[PDB]
RNA sequence: CUCGGAGCAGAACCCAACCUCCGAGCAGUACAUGCUAAGACUUCACCAGUCAAAGCGAACUACUAUACUCAAUUGAUCCAAU
């Protein structure tokens, strides 16, 4: 949830390079 | 509303119990004949189209 | 509704209600679910059952299906083999 | 809860996914869980035969 | 309105500059490998364990048991590599690995594992059954004499007890025939106890056998402080722990205290603890072999209550919690009409007042 | 003129870890149908396979190791001439299966992924425990 | 009382006693319960059924291979696995 | 409720018992015109009877 | 002019304009998309709609398998045909 400090512990297209056609 | 590519259809079962369910079969393709439980005899019986119900 | 008949000066029946719904004594309606035997073909084998289920009205449709019948249809009936007997009378029922 | 999230090998989509993150990554994904309240029975003396 | 992270987040030592530089897992196998990893680690977020995993206390647990044995790692890895060698020096054990026509004596396998990693297999699995937290109150031992019981069945076979291995009670009718390896002039306990048996009290066992001052491995010779009782597992009750708890003696010592009248069949006299038993004799004596069975209720036990003990069979069965419904309510709308059903106490038809 | 013995309480008290579990009423962990793999066993075999060695582990659902075997153990080191090969993979079947069995141990699910069932290193594991008379499929939880 | 009742045959007699041994109680009484209704009346005819129901099923002497129940397949692997542990003695 | 007409001495159990006694005892209502077609003797009670 | 997705409406739910955008009126695979039944959700009423443990009957020997894939893919009562 975004007020916790847990915010973002499911982010992980920062961790894949982008798809681009 | 599109073009009819499918038909609705009776498919009676080959037990003579009489039950019967309709399916979906494409207009070109041939009669189905399909192996489907049938409540009456408890257990799975061959049933063959018989009438077509409407165009789908 | 017809409040006072011109033959009899009594209240009347509307037989519409009749037609689709039965009373229970203690007071519950019941009805079958609108499109039980319509389109079949599209609908699924959990929305067949649903439709095929025989539901309780609620309190404000019961109490209109009170008001469009007689006194007559709500008396205590003792049908010989009445699949509903049972469901007459309530049990264990806190207000 | 926030737990590991490994995905199913036959799930396609979510396996690319996983081949493609570099390594010490560890994807996290929020669970709901049900905390069992009360034991499924207890064993109670019925006779003295 | 945002809040700082509590602690490291997951995924923060990623560099994410060289992301295309960077080593990818590329196999599911290299990815579920980290992230089982990453799961056992403690978090500062709520997570599953928290709530499921067992409360194990802190402190470690208390070692009760005999020294670890002394052994030469240098002489031993010497050997080891060298016994390895001449193995793999034959050509015949290459060819038979190769086409996967080779076996092991698995007779052989559990003679070596019940020297080295028995012991502590023995632990590890006495630990899951629950054998620690009841008998020593979470107090653990490593079993390192090897404890051999068997119940003798028929003139010809015999039924091996290991560690929660079933064993019936018509084959436990007779006291069972131990042998462990033991030194001349060495002192030592037998008890057989039932954790579960116990009709009464929850926490309290049954001592179902009693030796004491057993000299060498000649158990036919150690006095018999209390004399042996089938196990009775009472009939629905489930599957019951029997643990025969082999001690070392350092000395001498007198059990008049523990002595039971033979033959004992009140189960009062029978009641024991293990915590309490061992607890008053901790100074001369050291836990040393451990074995167990499981025991679920057979037609011998019917013997056993009618006759032994003299006593009505208690008959238990496992009953589930009543189904749960809301309250009802006087007009259940939308409801199927089998929900009158589920608030009916009876199924016969009631007349009132008629 | 009561008996003494005779005193039993109302309720049962089996204190047991494997009661409900061998009366298979006890609960199974359902869920997680979103990730792999399933918790829903009593015990499940896992297989560990290393570059050097293969380990294999019966656990309970709670995460407690019941039985091992690992070619890392002497006792089966000194008869292997490989412990990295499908020999070694189906002698660990072997030791596990009697080691099941002396634990009390019969019944646990397995839980490979596609390429590790396909693979004939666990096809013969697999017999081998199935041989070894451990079954490899838990029965039903009992609801009713 | 089973063993004392005249009116059941012997041989009816003993294979009752094992068939539903678990109903027998420690005077050797068999003892049988209904409350499955209201009225006492179902309820001892019941019980009365249970009874002509034992003596046909002892009587028939059925050889039918009667279909497995889920819990006792269980015990049977159970079972064998606890013979396939069992040894002989190295010398006897 | 048989019983108690009995032993408050409004159905006389010495003489043959139908429907004129029982009507004539206040037992039983009957409506002919709503379609009764007697009285169906029930179960209820029959422990204490 | 009915239905669905997105923004307006940033975080439980809800939220309008002849506001801003994109879609739907199917198709495909099954032929147990069989039966039955706790407990719930619900488009702010009703109608309608939605998800389901256990059980029966099947299936099964690891095809992310037993309420198919799919977002919408739709029409009450009377009545008619059978
Ligand atoms: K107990
Ligand atoms: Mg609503
Ligand atoms: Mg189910």
């Amino acid at each position: 949830y975004k007020t916790k400090p847990t915010h973002g512990i499911g982010k992980y297209k920062h961790l894949i390079k982008a798809e681009e056609p | 509303k599109s073009k009819s590519k499918n038909i609705l259809v009776r498919m009676v079962s080959e037990a003579g119990t009489g039950f019967c369910f309709n399916t979906k079969r494409n207009r070109l393709r041939e009669k189905l004949t399909l192996l489907h439980y049938d409540p009456v005899v408890k257990q799975r019986v061959l049933f063959v189209e018989k009438k077509k119900i409407r165009s789908l | 509704l017809t409040y006072f008949s011109a033959r009899k000066g009594k209240r009347k029946t509307v037989k519409a209600v009749i037609d689709r719904f039965l009373r229970l004594h203690c007071g519950l309606w019941v009805r079958r679910k609108a499109g039980y035997k319509k389109k079949l073909w599209k609908k699924t084998p959990a929305r067949k059952k649903r439709l095929r289920e025989f539901v309780f009205c609620n309190k404000t449709q019961s109490k209109l299906l009170d008001k469009m019948t007689t006194s007559f249809w709500k008396r205590r009936n003792w049908y010989v083999d009445d699949p509903y007997q049972k469901y007459h009378d309530r049990t264990n029922l806190k207000v | 809860t926030k737990e590991v999230y490994v995905p199913h090998p036959r799930n396609t989509e979510a396996v690319d996914l996983i081949t493609r993150l570099p390594k010490g990554a560890v994807l996290y994904k929020t669970f709901v869980h049900v905390v069992p309240a009360k034991p499924e029975g207890t064993f109670k003396l019925v006779a003295m035969l | 309105r945002r809040t700082p992270p509590l602690g490291p987040m997951p995924n923060s030592d990623i560099d994410l500059s060289n992301l295309e530089r960077l080593e990818k897992y590329r196999s599911f196998d290299r990815y579920r490998r980290r992230a089982e990893q990453e799961a056992q680690a403690p978090h500062w977020w709520r997570t599953y364990r928290e709530y499921f995993g067992e409360k194990t206390d802190p402190k470690e647990k208390i070692d009760i048991g005999l020294p670890p044995p002394k052994v030469s790692r240098t002489q031993q890895l010497l050997e080891r590599k060298q016994a390895i060698q001449e193995l793999r020096a034959n050509v015949e054990e290459e060819r038979a690995a190769r086409l996967r026509t080779a076996s092991v004596p698995l007779d052989a396998v559990r003679a070596e594992w019940e020297r080295t990693c028995g012991p502590y297999h023995k632990q590890r699995l006495a630990e899951y059954y629950g054998l620690y937290r009841d008998l020593f109150h979470g107090a653990t031992f490593v079993p390192r004499v090897p404890l051999h019981v068997a119940y003798a069945v028929g003139e010809d076979d015999l039924m091996p007890v290991y560690c929660g291995n079933e064993v019936t009670p018509t084959e436990a009718a007779q006291a069972p025939e131990v042998t462990y390896e033991a030194e001349e002039g060495s002192l030592w306990t037998l008890l057989l106890t039932s954790l579960d048996g116990h009709l009464l009290e929850p926490d309290a066992e049954y001592l179902h056998w009693l030796l004491t001052n057993i000299p060498g491995n000649r158990v036919a010779e150690g006095q018999v402080t209390c004399p042996y009782l089938p196990p009775f597992p009472a009939r629905g009750s489930g599957i019951h722990r029997l643990a025969f708890l082999l001690f070392k003696q350092d000395q001498p010592i007198d059990f008049s205290e523990d002595a039971r009248p033979s033959p004992c069949y009140q189960l009062a006299q029978r009641t024991f603890r293990t915590f309490d038993f061992y607890k008053k004799h901790q100074e001369t004596m050291t836990p040393a072999g451990l074995s167990f069975f499981q025991c679920r209720w057979d037609d011998s036990v019917t013997y056993i209550f009618h006759q032994l003990l003299d006593m009505r069979e208690p008959v238990f069965e496992f009953v589930r919690p009543p189904p749960y419904h809301p309250k009802q309510k006087r007009f259940p709308h939308r409801q199927p009409l089998r929900y009158l059903d589920r608030y009916r106490d009876s199924h016969e038809p009631t007349y009132g007042i008629y | 003129d009561p008996v003494e013995n005779e005193a039993v309480a109302p309720e049962f008290t089996n204190r047991n870890p494997r009661n409900l579990e061998l009366l298979s009423v006890a609960r199974k962990e359902r869920g997680w149908r979103t990730v792999f793999p399933s918790r829903e066993f009593w015990h499940r075999l896992r297989v560990i396979r290393t570059q050097h060695h293969v380990e294999a582990l019966v656990e309970h659902q709670n995460g407690k190791v019941v039985v091992s075997a690992s070619t890392r153990e002497w006792a089966i080191k000194k008869h292997l001439y490989s412990t990295r090969n499908v020999v070694a993979c189906e002698s660990i079947g072997r030791v596990l299966a009697q080691r099941c069995l002396e634990a009390g141990i019969n019944f646990m699910v397995y839980q490979p992924t596609p390429w590790e069932a396909a693979s004939d290193s666990m096809k013969r594991l697999q017999s081998a425990m199935t041989e070894g008379g451990v079954v490899l499929r838990e029965p039903q939880r009992i609801y009713e | 009382h089973l063993a004392t009742a005249e009116w059941i045959a012997e041989p009816v007699r003993q294979k009752i006693a094992i068939t539903h041994k678990n109903k027998i109680n420690r005077l050797g009484e068999l003892i049988l319960t209904s409350e499955s209704s209201r009225y006492q009346f179902r309820n001892l005819a019941d019980c009365l059924q249970k009874i002509r129901d034992m003596i046909t099923e002892a009587s028939q002497t059925p050889k039918e291979p009667t279909k497995e129940d889920v819990k006792l397949h269980r015990i049977r692997i159970e079972n064998m696995n606890r013979e396939r542990l069992r040894q002989k003695r190295i010398h006897s | 409720r048989l019983q108690y007409l009995i032993d408050l001495g409004r159905v006389d159990p010495s003489q043959p018992i139908d429907l004129t006694q029982l009507v004539n005892g206040r037992g039983v209502t009957i409506q002919p015109l709503k379609r009764d077609y007697g009285v169906q003797l029930v179960e209820e009670g029959a422990d204490t009877f």
